[PDB]
């Protein structure tokens, strides 16, 4: 009925940069805040960053993520996660999730794998 | 700012479980929500706003109260409820949102 799909995951060396992309279907980010949440193997969900509703929506970051991540609304239907200084601990499945109502991540993508290794 | 959950619980098939959730800061608004994640699957929203049910979710699932201290109690347990359960809260102007560690639910014969 409504959905989002992450893309552009990869195998990559330590110290490299990478950009992920989430594309909406059936709705706009005019009324909803969008989030990037990841899941490292063997570990729980971790909130990375959010960006607010509409063009002038505001951005927030987890403390740990501020230097090396950047969230962006390319357009009303496309979100972006720029990942700059990757380390092995950044290996995870990365999720795009819509804040439907008052903090409930109503809808999720399948996720993309990012692996950092030698 | 951190949240915590219980560790590795197990429970019997009409059974009831209560999953406890703590947050070090008091949440903003009533922004606490609950998810289940079955392996190989994306998270699914269960409860939002501390106690309100999401779409398609049964009323075996209930959430409570406010804080700081929250609980999710599943009653009338079925096999398809073996999964991992997560807690997730909103706050205030960076560190806006946070997830807990996740409590895996082992369903057992009666
Ligand atoms: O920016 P705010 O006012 O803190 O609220 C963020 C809000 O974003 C969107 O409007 C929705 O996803 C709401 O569910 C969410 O609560």
């Amino acid at each position: 009925s409504q959905s989002v799909k992450e893309s552009e995951g990869d195998l990559v060396k330590p110290g490299a940069s990478l950009t992920l992309t989430c594309k909406a279907s059936g709705f706009d980010f005019t009324w909803y805040t969008m989030n990037w949440v990841r899941q490292a193997p063997g570990k729980g969900l971790e909130w990375i960053a959010s960006i607010g509703a509409g063009v002038y929506g505001s951005n927030y970051y987890a403390s740990w993520a501020k230097g090396r991540f950047t969230i962006s609304k390319a357009s009303s239907t496309t979100v972006t996660l720029q990942m700059t200084s990757l380390t092995v601990a950044d290996t995870a499945t990365y999720f795009c999730a819509r804040d439907g109502i008052n903090g409930g991540y109503d809808i999720w993508g399948p996720g993309t794998l990012v692996t950092v290794s030698s | 700012l951190v949240m915590t959950q219980t560790e590795s619980p197990v429970s019997a098939a009409g059974g009831t479980v209560t999953i406890k959730c703590q947050s070090s800061q008091s949440v903003y608004n009533n922004r606490l929500a609950w998810y289940q994640q079955k392996p190989g699957q994306r998270p699914k929203l269960l409860i939002y706003s501390a106690s309100t049910l999401a779409s398609g979710v049964p009323s075996r699932f209930k959430g409570s109260g406010s804080g700081t201290q929250f609980t999710l109690t599943i009653s009338d347990l079925e096999w398809g409820d073996a999964a991992t359960y997560y807690c997730h809260g909103g706050y205030r102007n960076d560190d806006r949102y946070a997830f807990s560690g996740g409590t895996e639910l082992e369903i057992l014969s009666s």
